């Protein structure tokens, strides 16, 4: 993403970072891929090079995200992936519908969209569940690093708390003692640096009370970050029974030896970023105090290096130790209300395909409109640049999902792919509207078709032959029952009338454009269309 | 009597215990693991609807509804000649509540009106959702006629809108009849309630019931009134327009997780001295039933615990996703159906491999016909075989070349030769230990690690048990049983600075276990076991020791001696430790110890002790044993010191050692751990026992006339024996 690069230099980046990633785990990448969401929808002269490695790697690891086990050894995928997946394909697919058309472009993001929707699975849940403190903000594009402190003065503690902390205190003053004993320092009655004799040998029933609060104020906030989340914290019997039991030389329970459960573990690591983030908030606070001298650390959590992020993983994890030590309980902030699964519409591929419902009746308004300005000498439309989009990424875009995605929308769950696939019957039936609907868009217009009039015939074809007639005209809406029998009785005439002029005239305008759309689409199309029929026994 | 415990339709007959019997080694029909039999137990489940709130367009339409449904069974029972009367009696074709429901017992209306209410709230609790199509189906009031005389006492005309009119769809049919099944569920409950359980007949005497039996099993006569009842209510419920719609219905996929314990495969093997090195060989695998099985060749260094083809021990081929398998999976060949013959053939001197199945020869996913390229010879191969749960196969080994049927069409032009070509002998055949054993922990063990600690002048020797892989992943945790090789053998005839007199003359020994810091000793136990603990259970209390008390009485009944009899004596160190958390200081320190004089196992944790405490019989061999689940990296200590007047367990475990009161610990003694990584010879030659029916005066019949041997060889330390 630097600037003063040079092209060779640029290239080079450009080709290290392809075959890392393509030769990486799966699962490695999608810290970078959380950057490239945000990243990519711009679709700059640099997001070029996101997009190929978007593609290597969706072409790489398609099988993973389709397959709901993948492969084994990979593992599957944690559905946060997924949604991360989800709008990066929608915002690639939505922006570049509102910019303009440059060639290049647009022929190197096809692969990369088209293989995105490939990787996605049709029938795909929208997670209800939503993310916390969304980082895009810290990993903002001027400073590289916006270290937000999340607010957490508007909660308090109760009595419980009060005396964990107090416990807590005594357990940080014992490690202060230790620390004291491996270190060297000794009792006296002076106060020397040198002499290794602190004026704090004195016991913790006297012990200074300005001392803890340099152990509770922060832990204060720190415990007060977490219930800010929400978690409602309870306590059990341990403490109960440790009060029952009811300057000095401590002893220390051992205490990174006890393991911690997997989920905690991203807990502590995520309240880890929260506080790392603090601190580098302070820390940069520091730096524009300075005017100079930049930090080298200032970069994002996401980036640091293991070993200075122990620095803070150690806290995380003995603070929660000595948390359920004390005999407290975890509760994750908020749990799921409900999941709405009957939706239809929850599937992605539902909500994909009524987006292509949109964009091809605008197309038929468009079409309709073009057709009107037909008259005109000159078709200088305002709608050239979509009609471009249209015909050279959503309709290549539809060849790729449905070659893609065959065994789904042919599975009904009836027995194919006992893994399921399962594309509903009112789902299939308005995607058969869809194809009568295209059909009647493309008839009798492939003069207008800057060519492009052969990659639509090859969808065309093989939509023909890749569909579900069985079960729309057993069961669906009847209206498209209606549209799709008109669909087949216009091209039932226009075969009639194409057997009168090619008989009457034995040698082949608007009839002529016609005529020669019948002679070069309708015989593949009818070969196709008769071919599915007495194979499926339509 | 024992006769009427047998299922209804289920016929009796006298079998084997035990899977196998004598026969024919290639008419032996090898079995895998069987389904947990859980259906021998009916228990009713009937779901609860408490939870379950009627919507109102429900409450005010169920009392019509339940009012016209119970006119409509008064007209189903008045079809089969059911009459008004006075009396309750039955028989009398006289009954007082065929009249109008305000006129019959208000009792039985609201029985009736309440399990109206529980079939709409189970219908809500099923998912069955309802939808009214219109509201003028309701308003709209169409009603059969019906003439007095086929009618009921009442004036009431019972029949509704005319039924033929609607049709349920197939899957609400199907939701509707386990509905129904629920209703007898539910029946069933108020019947155990009673008192009333499963028999055969009618026996108000006795007080059991016949006809307690599942659904499934269930009689066709009650079968069908259930099936009327079911009618009558859905179709009046579908005439009120009040339309339910389905809730969605998704394929669930068990896959066999009822099994005998654990085990999810058997594996069958050759003896390893049969094992080929050079030439070419062919044998043949008859699947009587289509199965995730897997048959092939195996090296001499199979575990039977692991599946075939995970390792680089064995190659074999996948039926049903049509799967070669050796260091992985890829696809070969097709999947079989029942009776198919899938017999393998190998070449090894150019080291390759081939399969059939009927006799056509399966290929690859190319055009090679090599199932497995090229391999090493290694130290040999040897025929093996896997079967999943519930799974019948059989294989022929060639010992009559008859007997191979496509070995002819294929296999013998080429020029393969049986396995069991030239042999007057039949083949030794090894399959997989079910039972778990006690077995030294390996040293190649990534799981668990044993350091032997000698013992100072001031600290006892220790073993102490450790975890490698602890923390990493793919690491699974699960509870591990560990014991000591040498048992402790308590006096034959049960007696009816310390004092180095009493030191010499007592007979009680004494071990002590550390729980390392970190280790949670709610998951360790302590104490010791006999030779009989066999039981691997991933979950382990000790409330499910195996236990019994056999009581031996005097001639007029009065119990004048008890015992107890269980393998395990153990305590738990987490109800062990008084005070909570107080251990982390230090590791805890159970402490046991044994009296062979008297039989006592006392334990002593802390410097107290505990008030569990065990009596065993006179000579009982006692192998000290620790049973823990790890949560940290240290999980437990052995520890072979000597409490005050006590002798270390050295002296009561090694004779020549029996008068020394310095504890040691002798090479001979080690940690043993249970593990299921063995095999078992399968006996060449069984008993001949034949059973039949004589009469019903007669019984049957059980009889064994020839006699057989074997010589066992018997471990004395282990206190084992095997052939
Ligand atoms: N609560 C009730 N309200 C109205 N009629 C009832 C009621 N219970 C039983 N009857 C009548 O008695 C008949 C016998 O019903 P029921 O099935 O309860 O008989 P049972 O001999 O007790 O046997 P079981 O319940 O075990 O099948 C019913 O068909 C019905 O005519």
């Amino acid at each position: 993403k630097g600037c003063s690069l040079t092209k060779a230099q640029r290239d080079s980046i450009e080709v290290c970072l392809l075959s890392i990633c393509g030769q990486l785990r799966p699962s490695m990448m999608q810290h970078l891929l959380r950057r490239l969401v945000f990243d990519v929808p711009l679709l700059n002269e640099h997001a070029k090079m996101p997009l190929k490695l978007l593609t290597n790697h969706y072409e790489r690891c398609w099988k993973y995200y389709c397959l709901p086990g993948g492969w084994g050894n990979f593992g599957a995928a944690s559905e946060e992936e997924l949604h991360l997946s989800r709008k990066l394909f929608w915002g690639i697919f939505d922006a570049l519908s509102q910019k303009k058309y440059e060639q290049e472009l647009f022929k190197l993001a096809l692969p990369c969209l088209s293989a995105v929707a490939g990787a996605l699975p049709p029938d795909y849940m929208e997670s209800n569940y939503v993310s916390m403190m969304e980082k895009q903000s810290s990993m903002d594009s001027e400073g590289n690093f916006n270290p937000q402190p999340v607010d957490t003065s508007n909660i308090t503690i109760p009595e419980k708390l009060e005396y964990f902390i107090n416990k807590y205190a005594e357990h940080s003053h014992d490690k202060w003692s230790m620390d004291k004993l491996a270190n060297g320092w000794i009792y006296g009655e002076i106060y020397s640096d040198s002499s290794k004799v602190q004026p704090l040998m004195k016991p913790y029933k006297l012990l200074s009370e300005k001392e803890k609060e340099i152990y509770r104020w922060p832990i204060k906030e720190s415990l007060k970050t977490m219930l800010a989340w929400g978690w409602r914290i309870e306590r059990t019997r341990e403490g109960d029974s440790m009060a029952l039991y009811n300057g000095y030389s401590p002893r220390a329970i051992d205490m990174s030896n006890v393991t911690l459960s997997r989920d905690l573990h991203a807990m502590a690591e995520m309240m880890a970023e929260n506080y790392h983030n603090i601190w580098a908030k302070k820390k940069k606070m520091e730096l524009e105090s300075k005017g100079g001298g930049n930090h080298p650390l200032l970069v994002p959590y996401d980036t640091l290096t293991a070993k200075e992020k122990a620095k803070d993983r150690e806290k995380a994890q003995d603070i929660l130790k000595f948390l359920q030590i004390n005999g407290y309980a975890v509760s994750r902030g908020f749990k799921d209300l409900e999941l709405d699964t009957p939706s239809i519409e929850k599937r992605f591929a539902y909500s994909f395909l009524q987006q292509l419902i949109r964009y091809v009746d605008e197309a038929h308004q468009y079409i309709l409109e073009f057709d009107g300005g037909s008259r005109g000498k000159g078709e200088h439309f305002p709608y050239e640049q979509e009609i471009k989009f249209f015909a050279k990424v959503v309709l290549p875009l539809i060849d790729q999902y449905f070659k893609n995605h065959r065994l789904y929308f042919l599975s009904a769950a009836s027995r194919p792919l006992c893994s399921g696939g399962h594309a509903s019957n009112k789902e299939k039936e308005m995607v058969t509207s869809l194809f009568c609907k295209l059909g009647v868009l493309v008839r009798h217009r492939i003069s207008l078709f800057g060519n492009d009039a052969t990659s639509i015939v090859n969808c065309l074809h093989i939509l023909g032959q890749t569909l579900d007639a069985r079960t729309v005209m057993k069961t669906g809406l009847e209206s498209v029952k209606s549209a799709l029998r008109a669909f087949l009785d216009n091209a039932a005439e226009d075969l009639e009338k194409t057997m009168e002029n090619l008989k009457q005239g034995q040698f082949t305008k608007g009839v002529t454009q016609i005529i020669n759309y019948t002679t070069v689409a309708l015989l593949p199309m009818l070969s196709s269309l008769f071919e599915h029929i007495g194979q499926h026994q339509f | 009597p024992c006769y009427e415990a047998v299922l209804p339709k289920e016929k009796l007959k006298v079998e084997h215990s035990r899977e196998y019997k004598q026969e024919r080694t290639y008419t032996r029909d090898l079995l895998g693991p069987t389904v947990s039999l859980t259906q021998a137990a009916f228990t009713p489940i009937p779901v609860d609807t408490s939870q379950i709130v009627l919507p109102p367009h429900l409450e005010r339409i169920r009392e019509k509804l339940a009012e016209n449904i119970h006119e409509l069974w008064v007209m189903n029972k008045i079809e089969l000649g059911w009459q008004y009367g006075p009396v309750r009696d039955d028989n009398k074709r006289q009954h007082p509540c065929l009249v109008e429901f305000s006129k019959l017992p208000e009792q039985e209306r609201n029985y009736n009106l309440q399990m109206s209410l529980e079939t709409l709230k189970t219908l809500l609790a099923l998912g069955c959702h309802v939808g009214i199509s219109d509201e003028h189906a309701e308003d709209k009031v169409k009603k059969m006629k019906l003439p007095k005389n086929y009618q009921l006492t009442s004036g009431y005309k019972p029949a509704p809108m005319d039924l033929s009119f609607i049709k349920l769809t197939p899957s609400q049919e199907a939701m509707v009849d386990k509905l129904a099944e629920n209703a007898h569920n539910v029946w069933a409950r108020d019947r155990i309630r009673q008192g009333w359980t499963y028999g055969i007949q009618q026996d108000v005497k006795n007080r059991r019931n016949p006809r307690l039996v599942p659904y499934t099993l269930l009689d066709d006569r009650t079968k069908k009134s259930n099936k009327d009842s079911l009618r009558e209510a859905v179709r009046t419920l579908l005439g009120y327009g009040y339309n339910l719609e389905a809730p969605d219905q998704d394929h669930a996929a068990r896959a066999e997780v009822c099994s005998g314990t654990g085990e999810r495969f058997r594996i069958f093997r050759a003896e390893k001295t049969y094992a080929v090195k050079a030439g070419r060989w062919y044998f043949e695998f008859e699947t009587v039933t289509a199965g995730d099985m897997r048959v092939g060749w195996s090296r001499p260094g199979c575990q039977p615990d692991q599946e075939l083809g995970s390792d680089e021990r064995a190659f074999a081929f996948d039926g049903f996703k049509a799967q070669r398998w050796h260091q992985g999976n890829e696809h070969y060949g097709r999947s079989w159906q029942a009776g198919d013959v899938v017999g393998c053939m190998v070449d090894m001197n150019e080291h390759t491999m081939m399969f059939t199945l009927n006799g056509e020869i399966l290929l690859d996913d190319s055009g090679s016909e090599l199932a497995f390229k090229d391999f090493d010879v290694g130290d040999g191969f040897i025929p093996v075989c896997s079967l999943g749960v519930a799974q019948v196969g059989r294989m022929n080994f060639g010992k009559d070349v008859s007997t191979l049927k496509y070995f002819t069409i294929c296999g013998l032009q080429e020029g393969y030769e049986p396995f069991a070509v030239n042999t007057n002998r039949d083949i030794t055949m090894w399959l997989s230990k079910r039972l778990p054993q006690f077995l030294q922990v390996p040293s190649n063990h990534e799981h668990i690690e044993v350091t032997r600690i000698d013992g100072t002048i001031d600290s006892s020797p220790c073993l102490k048990v450790t975890q490698k892989s602890f923390g990493s992943q793919n690491s699974n945790t699960d509870i591990m049983f560990y014991r000591l090789s040498m048992p402790i053998e308590c006096a034959e005839v049960f007696s009816k600075r310390d004092d180095y007199d009493f030191l010499m003359q007592t007979s009680t020994y004494y071990y002590s276990v550390r729980i390392f810091p970190g280790q949670e000793p709610a998951n360790v136990w302590v104490g010791w076991i006999t030779s009989d603990f066999h039981q691997y259970d991933t979950g382990f209390d000790l409330d499910r020791v195996r236990t019994v008390t056999v009581t031996l009485g005097d001639e007029k009944g009065k119990v004048h001696e008890s015992i107890k009899r269980s393998n395990c004596y153990m305590v738990c160190a987490g109800e062990s430790m008084s005070p909570g958390q107080g251990r982390n200081n230090n590791g805890l320190e159970i402490g046991c110890v044994v009296d062979a004089a008297s039989g006592l196992l006392t334990f002593i944790a802390n410097g107290k002790e505990l008030s569990t405490y065990y009596q065993v019989e006179p000579s009982t061999k006692l192998f000290p044993a620790v049973f823990a689940q790890a949560t940290s990296p240290n999980v437990f200590q052995f520890e072979l010191g000597r409490i005050k007047n006590v002798m270390p367990l050295s002296a009561g475990l090694f004779k020549s050692e029996h008068k020394n009161p310095v504890p040691q610990c002798p090479p001979r003694l080690h940690v043993q751990f249970l593990s299921h990584v063995l095999w078992s010879r399968m006996p060449n030659q069984f008993l001949k026992v034949d059973v039949s029916r004589i009469s019903e005066r007669q019984g049957w019949l059980v009889q064994c006339l020839d006699p057989l041997q074997f010589m066992s060889l018997h471990i004395p330390e282990e206190n084992r024996s095997v052939d």
